[PDB]
């Protein structure tokens, strides 16, 4: 199946591509002079990455909103996206830390994980190499950037063979692109409504025709 | 390095550092004895 | 197939060039064996042609560059909002910007040159600036040093992204050819991109930030009190209870009702009375529209679909009877020459460079702006100035594009080719049109000066005798007038306060703007401002129709772009070169922007600034004296130079002592510069062997040679030295006049 | 509908859309000059060489006709 | 439209709407000046009649006493004296440019090529006789605007 696809961009989306319905309209992962981040095995992995945390994303900017509407989290911790102390003139909330504080942690961590999956990327036989707390056993990767597995990254063994891999593949991408719609969606319905997202999925339904896009 | 060294030593180069390392020789000297007119 | 296509780590990055001088150029690669490799280096390290024939390897140089220029623009921004909000009076300014003198820049102790920090009012003392930036950061609602100290931190991430890129594009990612190419892309990106983007975000601020902030400075509300520019876009009431149709949100925009937004989107015209500058709900519906015009404008040519055009269609469907065959092959010139692109674009930047001086002026778009009026005569003069610069690089880039470029049997073109086939009839008509004008327009002020010698003032050209009414441009003013009851209904008052018409507005008993008058003065002066500019034309255009060939040198092309001669046979060839004639034309240009600004700042002190009265009286810095005295030279000389040259020369011993020393240091680097028109490297050369037997006899002669700077570096000096100098003195006679009696 | 605005917007932008679907307006598979056809390359689940392209094309002109007239009608009466 | 000079792309001109239209050749070829077949004195008097003529105007009305009632005969004397002079230069240019006994320098040729008895206007007797009509022309010039304006 092409969803808009050229015969263009066909002779070099060879199928071999998980998720791969010739979708280009601008010419992007044209290996003709490639270079710099516009490179195909990097917009792929790109494609991925940004996929793997707007799933967390969707599910986690909703969840308050979902938990605490029903009475299941405490009406002081359940929130809505924009207004957890991420953006302070939107909304704040006292953590453990300072909200400028955590951020430091934030990157601190967020800083050896990407950190490591970088060299991965660049020197695949790499960290696990380098000894770190006899971690390493479960930090050389596979071959594959993208899917590196192991005692880590693939506890449970899924992906036994190769149908069930790419079955796999093609389904964790497509959720991917939802949810990057779905992060895309909590955003543009912040800014024009000011409610959450659960909230807009309500009054759609207790009101369909007058809460609507073209009412705001 | 050695070759940043040698463009470091290059006419223009070498002529900033030395004459601003003058002027604020001389800058200074003016701001410790400053109005001398005699010696 | 318009696409990114980009070539993988062409040139790598290493130190290895910079220790090996002149590495560009295969010549002066080899090393110095005299000076003038010194001079040679620094003239050719820009000419990216003559290190490399590739269009590809030229085209990534430029590139590159621009992100060095962009880089450094940004850098320079930073340095302005940083002094503003470190070394500044702008907090104590927005309380009193009638009185308060900007200023931006403090200089240490030594030597005694805090005598430069001038009493400019605030508790602050430093030098009055003129580059009005406080203007700028008043109507963009700016109200604290810490918006400044953010806007250059900003400023300085810019400087840093725009050097990575011009570092990333040179030796990481560098475009191919074919990508610089692909103009109709670029078009359509910077119409609607650069253009349209820019104008609507930045409408965006005017309205959320720029409008209501200055709402409150001109209701009298403390700066420190205003509400923060977020607070307008967290709480839309503080924007309802300014403007209420913010109140209706952003529904009446999809509703067709635009009208509902009459409140803060307006056509009114003139000048805000209590700020005296332009309308900034005029300004901001500005934009909107503006913004409007360039997004579609960017859909105009064709790209990886199939609406739009093809550059190449729509210039080889124009040809007429007297043209043949019309543009067809200017798309392969203009895709292909980098110099025919920079000529047009030097000549159009220019153009609107010297507009921008003439609108500022005449619709001040700045609160607080017409009533300062040292930064206002700065800005007219500093972009005059670009203005001419850039013009007269364009010719030297038309005349670079016929020695260089040009290429009949690939690139032909016949418009290019009728006119090199009666270049001798351009040039000998622009000739006498210029020998026309001299004559009738500095002729008339010869036989005024004479008349008046002789008690005879009753046959001068006079406003008192015989009168030149310049009845075309009075026709003009006169309509404009009459244009927001009239022609521009939708207006309520005339574009400008200088429409001859209306009434007059001020700002702190300063005189702002009022009707100006045209008399027979500024007839006189009007054919001085065509008569320097079509000598101008004269000298550059003969030099880029003559480049290749001549009567007197028939393969006058292959001597290259920049020679100094051909000897001095055919009775004396000296300066036949293209080059030469950018050299004869920037004296040109420096003579017509002179009298152009000179005529800019009498006419202001004259007949416009001034101080109003409590009845009304005005009271002119000159006193109208622009029209008896202007129509004579000893009017020029005795009512303008002499006398408004008081304050430069009696500056010392205060704040504005620096103008008293720029100006005589002007006037010596002007002089100086004639040591080097006047003369020719025979003699110096001669005269250096004496110098070099001395030092020959101590055992101290350099190995690098020493040698007299060849013959076209000479008048590159010279005319360098001639326009500083020359500048410098104006410069220093306008700020010291305009900032001790404006 | 809420206003009869509503109605000159739908018919500017549906008249529109009508002389670019079928002809007698310029589509990104037919260019004109003084209208010959042409080929575009982005196919479309629409099968008269009408591209997705061409629906923004003509959704966006159909707009501009409307709302100079809209605003026309309503500056006038 | 625009064409080579006589079909020759060599020559050092063009012909365009300008140089050789038919209205065009038709009023120069008309001129007292190309009337290369007619007498060179009864040539100036016409010339001098025309210019002796337009030189009344701009003496009187612009001249030192243009705004008195010695203004008509000043500047008529003014324009007889600007004739005077000008027959000087007339005289001179002749004096120098011909000699006694040399032809015609003018063209002995046509459009179409063929050969024609070159103007005598450009002779020494031919400019003689040309300078004499000029100087009678434009004294009775002068005084016919002089007798139209302030008579
Ligand atoms: C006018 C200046 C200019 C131009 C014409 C280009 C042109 C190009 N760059 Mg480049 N670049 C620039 C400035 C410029 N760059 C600057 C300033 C930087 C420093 C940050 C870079 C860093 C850079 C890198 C690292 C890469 C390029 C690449 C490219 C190529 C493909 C770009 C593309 O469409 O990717 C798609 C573009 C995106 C995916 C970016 C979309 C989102 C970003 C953030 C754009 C937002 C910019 C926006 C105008 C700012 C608004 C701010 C406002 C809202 C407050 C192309 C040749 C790529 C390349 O080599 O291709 C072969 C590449 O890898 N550039
Ligand atoms: C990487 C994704 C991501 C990120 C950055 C966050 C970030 C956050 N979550 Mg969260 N969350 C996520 C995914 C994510 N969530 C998902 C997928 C779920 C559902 C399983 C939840 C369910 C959840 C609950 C139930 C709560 C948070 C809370 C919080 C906040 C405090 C975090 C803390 O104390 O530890 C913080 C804004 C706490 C909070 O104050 O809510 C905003 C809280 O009580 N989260
Ligand atoms: C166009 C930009 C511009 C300009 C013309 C100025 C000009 C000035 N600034 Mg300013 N400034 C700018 C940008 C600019 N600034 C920016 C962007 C910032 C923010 C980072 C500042 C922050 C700033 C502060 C904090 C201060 C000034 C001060 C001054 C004044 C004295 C500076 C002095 O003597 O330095 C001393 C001279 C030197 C340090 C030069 C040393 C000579 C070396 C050898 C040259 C090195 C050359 C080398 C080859 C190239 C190095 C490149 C490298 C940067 C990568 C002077 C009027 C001072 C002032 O106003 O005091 C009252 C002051 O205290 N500025
Ligand atoms: C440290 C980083 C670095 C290094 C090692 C190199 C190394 C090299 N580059 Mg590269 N480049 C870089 C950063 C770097 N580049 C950046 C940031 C850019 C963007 C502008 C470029 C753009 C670029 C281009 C476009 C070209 C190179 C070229 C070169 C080669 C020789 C250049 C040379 O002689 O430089 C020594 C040059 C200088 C020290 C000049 C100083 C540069 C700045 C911008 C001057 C600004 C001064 C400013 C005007 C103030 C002065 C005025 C006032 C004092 C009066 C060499 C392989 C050239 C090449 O390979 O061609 C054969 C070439 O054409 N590079
Ligand atoms: C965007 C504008 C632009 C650009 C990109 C260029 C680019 C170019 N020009 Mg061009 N030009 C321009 C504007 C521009 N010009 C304007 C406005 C004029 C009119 C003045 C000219 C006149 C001109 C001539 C006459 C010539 C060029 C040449 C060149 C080429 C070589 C430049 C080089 O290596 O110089 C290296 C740069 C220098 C050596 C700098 C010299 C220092 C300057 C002259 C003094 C500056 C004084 C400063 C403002 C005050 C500080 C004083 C203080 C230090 C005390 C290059 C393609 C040359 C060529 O042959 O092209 C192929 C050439 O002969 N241009
Ligand atoms: C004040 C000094 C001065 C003067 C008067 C001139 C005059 C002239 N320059 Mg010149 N020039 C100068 C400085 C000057 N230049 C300098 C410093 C440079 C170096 C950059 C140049 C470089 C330069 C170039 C490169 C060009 C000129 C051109 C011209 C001519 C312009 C056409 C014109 O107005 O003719 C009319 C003449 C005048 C207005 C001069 C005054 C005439 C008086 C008032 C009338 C006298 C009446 C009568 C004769 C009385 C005398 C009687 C007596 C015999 C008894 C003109 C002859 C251009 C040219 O030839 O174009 C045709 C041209 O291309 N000049
Ligand atoms: C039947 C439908 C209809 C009707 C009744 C109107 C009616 C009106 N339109 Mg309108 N318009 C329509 C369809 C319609 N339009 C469509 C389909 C479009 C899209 C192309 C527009 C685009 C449009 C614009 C862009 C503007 C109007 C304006 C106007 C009003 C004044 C026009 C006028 O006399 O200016 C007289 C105009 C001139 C004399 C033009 C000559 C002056 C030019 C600018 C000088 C030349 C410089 C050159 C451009 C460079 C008037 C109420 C104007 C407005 O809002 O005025 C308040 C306005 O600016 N219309
Ligand atoms: C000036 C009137 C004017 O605009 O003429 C326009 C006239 C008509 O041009 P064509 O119709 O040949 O040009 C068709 C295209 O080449 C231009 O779009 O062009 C000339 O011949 C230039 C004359 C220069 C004459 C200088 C005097
Ligand atoms: C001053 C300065 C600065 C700053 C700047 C800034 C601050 C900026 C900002 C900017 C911005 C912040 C911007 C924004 C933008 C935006 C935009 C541009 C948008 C657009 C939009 C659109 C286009 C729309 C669309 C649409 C339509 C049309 C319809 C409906 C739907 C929608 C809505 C989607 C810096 C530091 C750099 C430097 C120095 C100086
Ligand atoms: C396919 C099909 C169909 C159809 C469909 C429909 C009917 C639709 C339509 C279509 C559409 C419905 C389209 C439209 C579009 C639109 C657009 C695309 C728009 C745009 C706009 C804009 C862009 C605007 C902007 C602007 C301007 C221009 C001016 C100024 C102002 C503003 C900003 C507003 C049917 C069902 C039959 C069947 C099946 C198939
Ligand atoms: C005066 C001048 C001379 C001589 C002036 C030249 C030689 C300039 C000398 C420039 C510098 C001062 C030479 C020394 C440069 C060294 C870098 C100095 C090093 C010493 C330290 C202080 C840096 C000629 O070359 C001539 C050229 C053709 C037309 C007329 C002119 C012109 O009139
Ligand atoms: S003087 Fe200088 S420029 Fe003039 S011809 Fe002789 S050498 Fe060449």
């Amino acid at each position: 199946p092409l969803w808009f696809a050229s015969k263009q961009s066909l002779s070099y989306l060879d199928g071999s591509l998980p998720g791969d319905y010739g979708f280009d309209p601008l010419g992007l992962s044209d290996p003709e002079g490639t270079g710099g981040f516009i490179e195909p095995r990097w917009l792929a992995y790109g494609e991925v990455i940004n996929g793997r945390f707007a799933m967390l994303g969707a599910v986690g900017a909703i969840a308050p909103e979902y938990l605490g509407k029903v009475g299941l989290i405490p009406q002081e911790t359940a929130l809505a996206w924009f207004q957890t102390g991420v953006i302070p003139p939107a909304g704040t909330y006292n953590y453990w830390a300072d909200n400028y504080t955590l951020f430091v942690l934030e990157m601190a961590l967020m800083g050896f994980a990407e950190h490591r999956r970088f060299q991965d990327w660049a020197k695949p036989g790499s960290m696990g190499k380098q000894y770190f707390l006899g971690l390493e056993k479960g930090f050389g990767g596979s071959g594959n950037p993208a899917y590196p597995g192991g005692p880590f990254f693939n506890p449970l063994g899924f992906g036994k063979d190769e149908k069930s891999l790419k079955e796999l593949k093609l389904k964790e991408v497509k959720n991917g692109r939802l949810a990057m719609l779905a992060i895309l969606g909590y955003f543009i319905q912040g800014l024009v409504t000011g409610v959450g997202p659960y909230q807009n999925l309500l009054d759609h339904v207790a009101d369909p025709v007058n809460n609507n896009v073209l009412t705001s | 390095m050695r070759d940043l060294k040698t463009y470091l030593s290059v006419a223009p180069v070498a002529s900033t550092l030395w004459f601003a390392a003058l002027a604020g020789l001389l800058i200074e000297i003016n701001r410790f004895f400053p109005d001398a007119l005699t010696f | 197939e318009v696409k990114i296509l980009v070539d993988r780590d062409p040139i790598k990055t290493s130190f290895e060039q910079w220790a090996k001088p002149g590495h560009f150029s295969r010549t002066i690669a080899k090393g110095p064996d005299t000076t003038t490799w010194i001079w040679n280096l620094h003239a050719d390290a820009h000419d990216f042609d003559s290190h490399t024939s590739d269009l590809e390897e030229i085209s990534r140089k430029v590139f590159s560059a621009h992100f060095g220029q962009l880089s450094i623009i940004f850098l320079w921004l930073s340095g302005m909002y940083f002094h503003g909000a470190r070394f500044s009076n702008y907090e104590a300014w927005l309380n009193d910007p009638t009185h308060i003198r900007p200023s931006a820049q403090v200089v240490w102790p030594i030597v005694g040159q805090e005598i430069l920090n001038g009493d400019v009012g605030g508790g602050f003392r430093g030098i009055q600036i003129t580059s009005g930036f406080f203007q700028i950061w008043r109507a963009s609602g700016i109200t604290s040093e810490l918006q400044l100290y953010c806007t250059a931190i900003g400023a300085l991430v810019f400087a840093a992204l725009m050097l990575f890129a011009g570092w990333f594009h040179y030796h990481k990612a560098a475009p191919k050819l074919v990508w610089f190419q692909d103009v109709e892309s670029m078009l359509n990106h910077h119409l609607a991109g650069l253009l349209g983007l820019g104008s609507l975000s930045w409408a965006g601020h005017q309205i959320h930030v720029s409008l209501p902030i200055n709402q409150f400075l001109n209701a009298g509300v403390d700066p420190k009190e205003i509400p923060l520019p977020h607070e307008f876009i967290l709480n839309r009431d503080l924007l309802a209870q300014l403007y209420p149709s913010f109140a209706e949100g952003a529904t009446p925009f999809f509703t067709l009702n635009w009208s509902k937004y009459a409140d803060f989107l307006t056509f009114r015209g003139g000048l805000d009375p209590l700020t005296g500058g332009l309308w900034l709900t005029d300004i901001a519906h500005h934009h909107l529209a503006i913004a409007i015009l360039f997004l579609i404008a960017g859909h105009m040519y064709r790209t990886n679909w199939g609406i739009g055009h093809g550059i190449k269609d729509i210039l080889e469907a124009h040809k007429g009877p007297f043209t043949g065959q019309g543009h067809k092959g200017l798309y392969e010139i203009l895709t292909t020459s980098w110099h025919a692109q920079l000529s047009i674009n030097l000549a159009m930047l220019g153009s609107l460079t010297i507009i921008v001086a003439h609108h500022m002026y005449a619709m001040p778009p700045y609160p607080y702006l017409a009533t300062d009026y040292g930064t206002q005569l700065s800005l007219f003069t500093h972009h005059m100035w670009i203005g001419g610069f850039l013009i007269v690089g364009a010719a030297a880039h038309a005349a670079i594009f016929m020695v260089r470029d040009y290429d009949p049997t690939t690139r032909y073109n016949d418009l290019l080719d009728r006119v090199l086939r009666h270049r001798d009839a351009i040039i000998s008509h622009l000739n006498w049109v210029c020998i026309f004008l001299g004559f009738h327009s500095f002729g008339l002020y010869i036989h005024n000066d004479t008349m008046s010698a002789l008690g005879r003032p009753q046959d001068m050209f006079s406003d008192t005798a015989i009168q030149l009414q310049p009845v075309f441009a009075q026709w003009i003013q006169n309509t404009h007038a009459l244009a927001p009851g009239t022609t521009a209904p939708g207006a309520t008052t005339s574009t400008s306060l200088t429409w001859g018409g209306g009434d007059l507005v001020s700002v702190g008993g300063k005189v702002a703007l009022l009707p100006i008058p045209l008399g027979t003065a500024d007839f006189l002066v009007h054919h001085i401002h065509a008569f320097t500019i079509h000598v101008t034309v004269l000298i550059l255009l003969k030099g880029v129709l003559f480049a290749r060939s001549s009567r007197l040198i028939p393969d006058k092309a292959n001597l290259g772009f920049r020679f100094p001669c051909d000897g001095p046979g055919r009775g004396g060839t000296c300066q036949v070169s293209a080059w030469d004639h950018v050299f004869l034309g920037l004296f040109w240009m420096y003579n017509a922007i002179s009298v152009v600004i000179f005529h800019f700042s009498w006419k202001m002190q004259s007949d416009v600034w001034g101080s109003i009265n409590d009845q009304g009286v005005v009271t002119h810095i000159t006193g109208g004296n622009f029209a008896q005295s202007s129509i004579t030279i000893n009017g020029w000389l005795r009512d303008f130079l002499w006398a408004q040259a008081s304050q430069v020369i009696q500056s010392y011993g205060s704040s504005l002592s620096a103008y008293g020393l720029f100006f005589l240091g002007a006037h010596f680097v002007w002089a100086f510069s004639l040591m080097f028109l006047f003369s020719g490297r025979g003699y110096w050369q001669e005269l250096i062997e004496s110098i070099v037997w001395a030092h020959n006899k101590l055992k101290v002669a350099p190995a690098t040679q020493p040698r007299a700077l060849s013959i076209v570096q000479g008048r590159a000096v010279g005319v360098t030295h001639y326009l500083l100098g020359g500048i410098a003195t104006t410069w220093a006679f306008f700020l010291a006049r305009i900032i001790a009696v404006g | 509908i809420g206003s009869p605005t509503n109605l000159i917007m739908v018919t500017s932008t549906s008249l529109m859309l009508f002389a670019g679907r079928f002809g007698l307006a310029p589509s990104a598979n037919r260019k004109a000059t003084a209208l010959e056809a042409r080929d575009s390359g982005l196919q479309t689940g629409d099968p008269a060489g009408f591209t997705l392209a061409d629906t923004l094309a003509c959704g966006v002109v159909g707009h501009i006709i409307g709302v100079g007239v809209v605003l026309g009608l309503k500056n006038i009466g | 439209v625009v064409q080579p000079i006589n079909g020759d792309p060599f020559i050092g001109s063009l012909e365009t709407p300008v140089t050789s239209s038919p209205l065009v050749a038709w009023y120069l070829s008309n001129l007292p000046g190309y009337r290369t077949a007619v007498n060179p004195l009864l040539r100036g008097i016409e010339v001098g009649l025309a210019h002796g003529f337009l030189l009344v105007g701009p003496f009187v009305k612009a001249g030192p006493l243009r705004n008195t009632e010695i203004a008509g005969q000043a500047g008529s004397l003014a324009a007889g004296g600007l004739v005077v002079i000008l027959s000087i230069c007339l005289t001179i240019y002749g004096i120098s440019s011909f000699n006694e006994g040399d032809p015609s320098t003018a063209p002995s040729l046509t459009l179409t090529g063929r050969k024609k008895q070159p103007d005598q206007l450009q002779t020494a007797d031919g400019w003689a006789k040309f300078t004499g009509g000029f100087f009678f022309g434009g004294i009775s010039g002068v005084i016919w605007a002089f007798f139209l304006l302030y008579v």
